[PDB]
């Protein structure tokens, strides 16, 4: 009585590779697959399925990709190691201190020749030396500087990710899925939406917000040791600028090599900073908090403190705005008790041009000088929250894997690989 | 090409029955649907129901849902509307549209009307 | 059920001028299997009417170019690059769902 | 009516009496600017080598060119106890695949050497 | 000649199809363009076999179906289509309907095997 | 067990033609030269399944034509061939004939697909 | 009635990756595919084609290809940029300055070590700095300069396009073709004839002859900023020479890198030149008048003058012989009115050996000397020329796109797509 059927609709968990789509120079240029102007999506009538996003392969290839593309960005520019020099160095011009005024003596088009030249440098930079004061470049002693070309941009436009033939994207619309186990009502799509490819730590700048309420997601929650992964339900308004009118120079190092340095500043110097909407934080913490209780109890007492020592990757907010890389200090937005039963947050930010962009060591990248004044604008969606660990949960903000900010968008998604071809019994036979 | 053929129009007093009917001619296709739309003077439409005549398989309008009925009648290419009864609320143009769908491919291509048959009420 | 209206429902136009016409769904007119299924007619006086644009912008065999459909969700229009004097009479949106079937309210074009 | 079309998995959880009727809907879906392509190309041949490990089975079995064939292997029992009744009306195909995965390559084998015996025998009377 | 039925008439063209079927598969830097070449020529030769199995015409260069033709799509006699024209010509003729022809060659197809199975089952 | 057949006469051996027929489809150093091995058995597979489409034995093992033998390729005996040699052997015996006989049997295909197109148009 | 058929001898215009052919070190150091020892060619009875040489696609192809090649060839070889050192310089010795004797202060295999180093130049590759007297080579600012390997020779052998499977070459028998339209007479190959790439400017000199007469094509003619390219019937004899006896010599300049230079001259000093037969020329340009007057009247008067001023690479005639590079000036060449109703010309030539060979900036190849005396001979096979754009219609010589010199030859090709799978109505059913 066997029957052998082909084009049977069923499917098994794989992992596969995924390839990157885009709707009409990083990620500007990388014009992949060119999208479907007009998605299908097909709803599963019937049909549920079970979702992990803590170990959805799709985050670990968008952490793939991402890091390969800025490494290959890289792959033309000039090298900065030329600079690893000593340097002579004073204050700038201030009354009454992060930024310092040195200088050296450099390379020229010829081998035979030398030029002094000079330029302004963020402290985080640069470390003294000889312990006017001797200083080198911080990152001389470890890792090679690549100075990032001028002319490319770093713009996070979003992407999409599609399945390869073969395979196929089940999709979530369940708007109360916490990450994992059974989503009763799915469909499938070939390709994701776009998803702006944005580098963050404590807030999640520029993601989707929540349908209804505030989700809060854990690979755990009692563990500890993880991370809780906050998505808002409303956008929180943030302004960011870098207030000081700089100017840019370039300086010919070798034969077509040029070296972008920071000139001078056009008035004032003052500190790069964000303006938090504080009405608006405080209502968001006040949902959070509503919807952390559910794990914690009704009536437990929860706490905001802010972050822990390290780097400032992991004790600040990090991103990437202009072209210039602000580490601002959070602790402004996490201090507050909530006990049951117009204004704004100015958090001050440092600045970096010398950074190491996937925390790896011994590739380091150079941010040119960015000409004028830098205005940013973005809508936080999300926290990266861990607990501190009894009356009281304490809850502080920290940094964490980049693949955390790209699972917050992913845990939607799984892919599958089709297998159509199966049997079962009938009443024929040949 | 696919064409519709449409019956006589006819004028009832209230409350005589009434069979209204269409034929398909000028092509051979499988699969089709047929559905019938009132279109009330100075209005545009109101759909009154569709049927797979291959089943047999009617969902009807909720307008008319309990007032007239359609037939099936594939074997000799025709649809029909019969009503129990005829009021005077309901002298309009009625047609025929003819749907021909494709089981492969989800998609009408031919989307083709008749001309429009007035069923009048009077005394 | 899908509840269909347009706008402007009376449209007097410029002879051999652009035109457009709105149709607005109470809800979306994506179906489960993936599609969006709405089609645009035209109804000439004295006419059945045709069908010009298959699931929301095809141009269907026959059709001028002079008909362009574009939409998405509940927000759906018809555009016509010129407007002849042929192109006097009433469009429709009409509604393809989980039933009931329904079509719009249907717009009237003319020339002035 | 109701459009039904379905998708491409379409009616993933309906029946199975219900859903092998979009077989071709599948099958029609399956074959569908400077360096490290190479990932693109690696899954476009691996796309192929899956197709055609399907096409060889089902041309070693008898029954390329068909969605649907039926063999003359009979159904042993053991693989499944259920009544057509309930495989076909209560049951989807996902469901089915995991309650019968055990024997896939019983079914397999079995379904190789029929059809080995059939072309045995067409030679033997070809030859008369 | 692979081509040399080209400016044939489709009447006289269609004997030589196996001759155009026979040749349509047929270190460094840029071994990758060759490589790509090779599989997307696999490609195209695997899209045709499909539909020729969807339509029941697998294993063959000529199949009749039994599908009837609508006649919108060409209202000229079969003497002027296979005596006075090229497949060149044709091919331009209908080309905008072959997503309707196909459809219906599809459904058939599905059609008949599941009376195939009825009977086998009866 | 694929090549366990190899020192078995013809009529023994040809028993084993699917256990070796299910076998055949189954960075930078050590990255490139991997696809290419793969790709390239795609094309061999197809290739050998495109000759039987044309001769009319897809989906086939083993498969009759209507193409006589001519005597002049072997004059064994049909007993000597099956079952006194080996494929092997035998292969080596008529290689010089491979593309004599491949152009019949797909000539006799043409004739066959032909003349039913004309019964099912009768 | 309805009747698939499949193999079916029809096609669509199309664009694909074509790959070489070569009949059996040089240029070509990876080769190519073996050519077919005996190529088909199937003539198309009652075929007709459309071509557009302007939009063939198998020129961009060719053009892409060359310089992918030629980047590749120069990928292992040894770096010059350790010679942008000031330079010592005067004239070599000679009497009543084309080159120049300089010296300068060299690595050596170590790092603690230097040497002096004197070589010759030529005043086209040397700038004066201190405006001996003190120079830098010319594109030490600007670009890096790579010495292209000597054992690798660049001779354009002649190579065949062919297509993959799935597509077909469609060629055209038409000796009157101008490539904007239709082609009455084709036939079918799956390669192209073996095309030279060559890299010249003005003139075309080893391409293929017109059949019978001298053929005139442009995209547009009315329109000036289209250039014309004029196919000669019968070749035009060039005996090129660099008649200077020179010597080579190697330094050391780094472990394993040797820089190649002109040691000395053991000869007199002459200028690089080209002789072409006067009286041929004289024939030929009339030639091509004939056949322009059909465009601008039997009685309309044309004018040959010299290029205009600009860049050698845009002013002169250059050419690539035995790895020298010549710019000549080819004044002497259009310097004549025609008015309707044995002996050379001597066409001077510069000599440099710093190659922008496609104009790129930032990357420079430095062609390593040529010991002996160099003697070329050529053919001229066509022109490259432009409208000096009210009875005088004047024409000059001038520089094109390096695509120009290609699709030349590639004219007369056209790719296409096979589509074999098809239906007819027909009388039978299943
Ligand atoms: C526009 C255009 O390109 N037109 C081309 C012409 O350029 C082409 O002209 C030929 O060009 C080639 C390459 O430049 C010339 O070949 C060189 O010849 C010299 C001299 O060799 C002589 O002695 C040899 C002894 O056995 C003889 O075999 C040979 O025939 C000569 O008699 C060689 O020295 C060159 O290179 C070889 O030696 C060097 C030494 O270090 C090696 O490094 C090289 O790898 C190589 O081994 C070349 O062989 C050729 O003579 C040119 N022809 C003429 C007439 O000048 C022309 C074809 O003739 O076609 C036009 O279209
Ligand atoms: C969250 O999402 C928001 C919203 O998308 C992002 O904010 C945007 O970020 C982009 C990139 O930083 C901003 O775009 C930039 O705007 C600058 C100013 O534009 C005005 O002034 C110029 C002056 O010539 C006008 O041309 C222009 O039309 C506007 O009037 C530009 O100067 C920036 O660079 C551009 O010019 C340079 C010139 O050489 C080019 O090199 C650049 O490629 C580019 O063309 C750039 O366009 C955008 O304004 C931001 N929006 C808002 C509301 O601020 C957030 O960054 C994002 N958050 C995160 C974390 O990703
Ligand atoms: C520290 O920062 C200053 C600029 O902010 C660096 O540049 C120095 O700026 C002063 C003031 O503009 C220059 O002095 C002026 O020079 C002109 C020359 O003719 C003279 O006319 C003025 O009266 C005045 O002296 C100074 O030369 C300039 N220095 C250089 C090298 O350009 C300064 O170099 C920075 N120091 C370091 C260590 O980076
Ligand atoms: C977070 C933040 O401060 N964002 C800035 C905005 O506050 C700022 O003010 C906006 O001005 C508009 C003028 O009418 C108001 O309508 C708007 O509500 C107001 N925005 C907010 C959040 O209050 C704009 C400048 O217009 O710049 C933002 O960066
Ligand atoms: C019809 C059929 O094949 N039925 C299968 C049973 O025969 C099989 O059990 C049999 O058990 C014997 C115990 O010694 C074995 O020797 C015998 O080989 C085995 N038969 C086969 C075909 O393996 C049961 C086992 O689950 O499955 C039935 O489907
Ligand atoms: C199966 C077969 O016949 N193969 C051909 C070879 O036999 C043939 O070999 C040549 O056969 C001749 C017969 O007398 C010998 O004289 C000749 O020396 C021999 N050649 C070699 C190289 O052994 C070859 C070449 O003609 O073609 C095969 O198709
Ligand atoms: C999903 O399951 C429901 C319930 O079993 C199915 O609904 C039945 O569908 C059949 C047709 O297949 C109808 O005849 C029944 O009347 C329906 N019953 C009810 C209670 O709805 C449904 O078809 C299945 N598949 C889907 C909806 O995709
Ligand atoms: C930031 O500095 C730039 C100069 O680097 C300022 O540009 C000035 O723009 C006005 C507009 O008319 C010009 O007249 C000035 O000459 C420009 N300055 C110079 C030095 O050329 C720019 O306005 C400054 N921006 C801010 C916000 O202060
Ligand atoms: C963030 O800002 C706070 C506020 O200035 C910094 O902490 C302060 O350090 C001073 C030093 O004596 C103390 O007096 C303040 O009471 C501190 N405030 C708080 C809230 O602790 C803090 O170190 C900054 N953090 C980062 C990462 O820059
Ligand atoms: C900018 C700089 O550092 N310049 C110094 C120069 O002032 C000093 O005189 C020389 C050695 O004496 O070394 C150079 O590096
Ligand atoms: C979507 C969802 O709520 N998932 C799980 C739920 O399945 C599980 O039962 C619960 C603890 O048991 O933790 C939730 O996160
Ligand atoms: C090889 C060379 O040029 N060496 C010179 C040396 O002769 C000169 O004395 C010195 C400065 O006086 O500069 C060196 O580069
Ligand atoms: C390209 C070039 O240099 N042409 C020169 C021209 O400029 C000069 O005026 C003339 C004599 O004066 O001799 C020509 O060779
Ligand atoms: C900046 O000024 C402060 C004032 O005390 C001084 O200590 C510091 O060293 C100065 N920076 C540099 C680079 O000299
Ligand atoms: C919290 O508020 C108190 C109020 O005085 C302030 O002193 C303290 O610094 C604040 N902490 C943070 C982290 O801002
Ligand atoms: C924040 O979300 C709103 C939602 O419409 C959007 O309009 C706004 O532009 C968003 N802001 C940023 C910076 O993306
Ligand atoms: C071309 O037309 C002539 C006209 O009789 C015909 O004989 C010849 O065979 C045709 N060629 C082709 C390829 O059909
Ligand atoms: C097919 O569609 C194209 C779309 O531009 C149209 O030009 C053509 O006329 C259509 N087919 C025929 C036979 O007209
Ligand atoms: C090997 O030769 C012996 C000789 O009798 C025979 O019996 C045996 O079957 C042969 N083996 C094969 C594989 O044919
Ligand atoms: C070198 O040639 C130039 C050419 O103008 C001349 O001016 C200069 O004096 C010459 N130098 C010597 C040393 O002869
Ligand atoms: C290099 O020097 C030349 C001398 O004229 C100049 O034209 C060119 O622009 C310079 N290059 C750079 C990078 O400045
Ligand atoms: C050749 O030039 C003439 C000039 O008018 C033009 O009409 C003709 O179409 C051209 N033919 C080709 C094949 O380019
Ligand atoms: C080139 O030199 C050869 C040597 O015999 C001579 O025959 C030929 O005519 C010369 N060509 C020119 C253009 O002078
Ligand atoms: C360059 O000058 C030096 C000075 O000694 C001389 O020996 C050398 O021969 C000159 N170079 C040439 C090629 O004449
Ligand atoms: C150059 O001079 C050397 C000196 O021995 C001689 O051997 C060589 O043949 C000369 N070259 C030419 C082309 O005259
Ligand atoms: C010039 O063309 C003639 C034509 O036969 C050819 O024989 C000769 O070798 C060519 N000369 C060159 C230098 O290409």
């Amino acid at each position: 009585w066997v029957t052998v059927y082909y084009g049977v609709p069923v499917w098994k968990d794989a992992e596969t590779t995924l390839f990157c789509a885009s709707d009409a120079n990083v990620w500007a240029t990388h014009c992949c697959v060119p999208t479907d102007p007009n998605p299908q999506e097909i709803h599963l009538e019937n049909v549920t399925e079970e979702f992990n996003m803590w170990k959805n392969n799709m985050v670990e290839q968008m952490h793939t990709d991402i890091i390969s593309l800025w490494d290959q960005s890289l792959k033309p520019c000039v090298k900065l190691t030329p600079l690893c020099v000593t340097l002579q160095c004073t204050n700038v011009t201030n009354n009454i201190g992060e930024l310092k005024n040195c200088s050296f003596n450099m390379t020229t088009e010829l081998r035979d020749k030398k030029q002094k030249v000079y330029s302004l440098f963020y402290r985080l930079d640069v470390v003294q030396i000889n312990e006017n004061k001797e200083y080198r470049l911080i990152n001389c002693n470890t890792s090679a500087i690549t100075q990032a070309c001028p002319k490319v941009s770093f713009e996070p436009i979003p992407i999409h990710y599609c399945a390869p033939a073969g395979f196929a994207i089940l999709k979530c619309k369940d708007k109360k899925f916490n990450g994992t186990g059974p989503c009763p009502s799915v469909s499938t799509v070939q390709c994701t939406h776009g998803i702006k490819p944005v580098v963050s730590t404590q807030l999640l700048l520029n993601g989707s917000l929540a349908e209804e309420e505030v989700m809060i997601r854990s690979e755990n929650i009692t563990n500890n040791a993880k991370n809780i992964l906050v998505q808002f339900n409303t956008p929180v308004q943030i302004n960011c600028t870098r207030p000081n009118n700089n100017t840019r120079k370039s300086i010919r190092i070798g034969p077509g090599q040029w070296f972008y340095a920071t000139g001078d500043i056009i008035g004032d110097i003052r500190q790069a900073h964000c303006n938090v909407s504080k009405a608006t934080w405080n209502e968001t913490l006040g949902k959070v908090v509503k919807q952390l209780r559910k794990h914690f109890g009704n009536n437990t007492i929860i706490r905001f403190a802010n972050s822990s020592g390290g780097d400032l990757e992991v004790t600040t907010h990090s991103f990437n705005c202009g072209g210039e890389f602000f580490y601002c200090n959070t602790s402004g937005l996490f201090n507050s008790t909530w006990i049951s039963n117009n204004d704004s947050i100015t958090l001050p930010c440092r600045i970096k041009q010398i950074i190491n962009m996937w925390q790896r060591i011994g590739q380091a990248m150079y941010a040119p000088p960015i000409q004028g004044v830098i205005r940013c604008v973005s809508n936080i969606t999300g926290l990266i929250l861990t607990r501190d660990g009894s009356t009281t949960e304490t809850f502080r903000p920290g940094g964490g894997d980049m693949r955390d900010n790209w699972r917050s968008e992913l845990y939607k998604y799984k892919v599958v690989k089709i297998e159509p071809l199966g049997v079962a019994p009938t009443r024929c036979k040949r | 090409e696919v064409q519709l053929v449409q019956s006589e129009a006819e004028v009832k007093r209230p409350g005589e029955s009434l069979k209204i009917s269409c034929q398909t001619s000028g092509y051979n296709f499988p699969n089709y649907w047929i559905t019938w739309v009132r279109q009330m003077p100075g209005k545009g439409l109101e759909w009154m129901g569709t049927i797979d005549p291959r089943d047999s398989d009617t969902k009807y309008s909720p307008s008319f849902q309990g007032q007239v009925t359609i037939s099936a009648d594939k074997s000799i290419n025709t649809a029909y509307l019969q009503w129990t009864s005829l009021r005077a609320s309901d002298s309009a143009t009625y047609y025929c549209v003819m749907w021909v769908y494709i089981l492969t491919t989800g998609n009408i291509w031919v989307d083709v009307w008749g001309p429009g048959v007035l069923v009048t009420v009077s005394s | 059920d899908v509840v269909m209206t347009q706008s402007p429902l009376s449209l007097p136009i410029t002879p051999g001028q652009p035109a457009s016409i709105s149709c607005r769904s109470s809800q979306s007119l994506v179906h489960n299997n993936g599609n969006t299924y709405l089609t645009w007619y035209q109804q000439r006086p004295g006419q059945p009417p045709r069908r010009l644009i298959y699931q929301v912008s095809n141009r269907d065999s026959g059709v001028p170019d002079r008909f362009i459909g574009s939409g998405a969700g509940t927000d759906f229009t018809l555009k016509i690059s010129r407007v002849e004097s042929e192109d006097v009479g009433i469009y429709y949106c009409g509604q393809i769902t989980d039933f009931p079937y329904s079509f719009g309210q249907g717009t009237k074009v003319d020339i002035k | 009516i109701g459009a039904v079309f379905l998708g491409f998995l379409g009616a993933a959880g309906s029946t199975m009496g219900a859903a092998s009727m979009t077989l071709t809907v599948q099958a029609r879906n399956l074959l569908s600017l400077t360096v490290w392509g190479i990932k693109q190309l690696q899954a476009r041949v691996l796309a192929v080598e899956r197709y055609l490990r399907d096409q060889q089975l089902l041309g070693i079995w008898g029954c390329s060119g068909k969605l649907i064939c039926c063999t003359n292997v009979p159904w042993n029992s053991s693989w499944s106890n259920r009544n057509l009744s309930e495989i076909w009306d209560n049951m989807t195909w996902l469901q089915w695949d995991k309650e019968i995965s055990n024997y896939t390559q019983i079914i397999y084998g079995l379904l190789e050497e029929s059809q080995n015996q059939q072309e045995k025998n067409e030679q033997d009377l070809l030859a008369l």
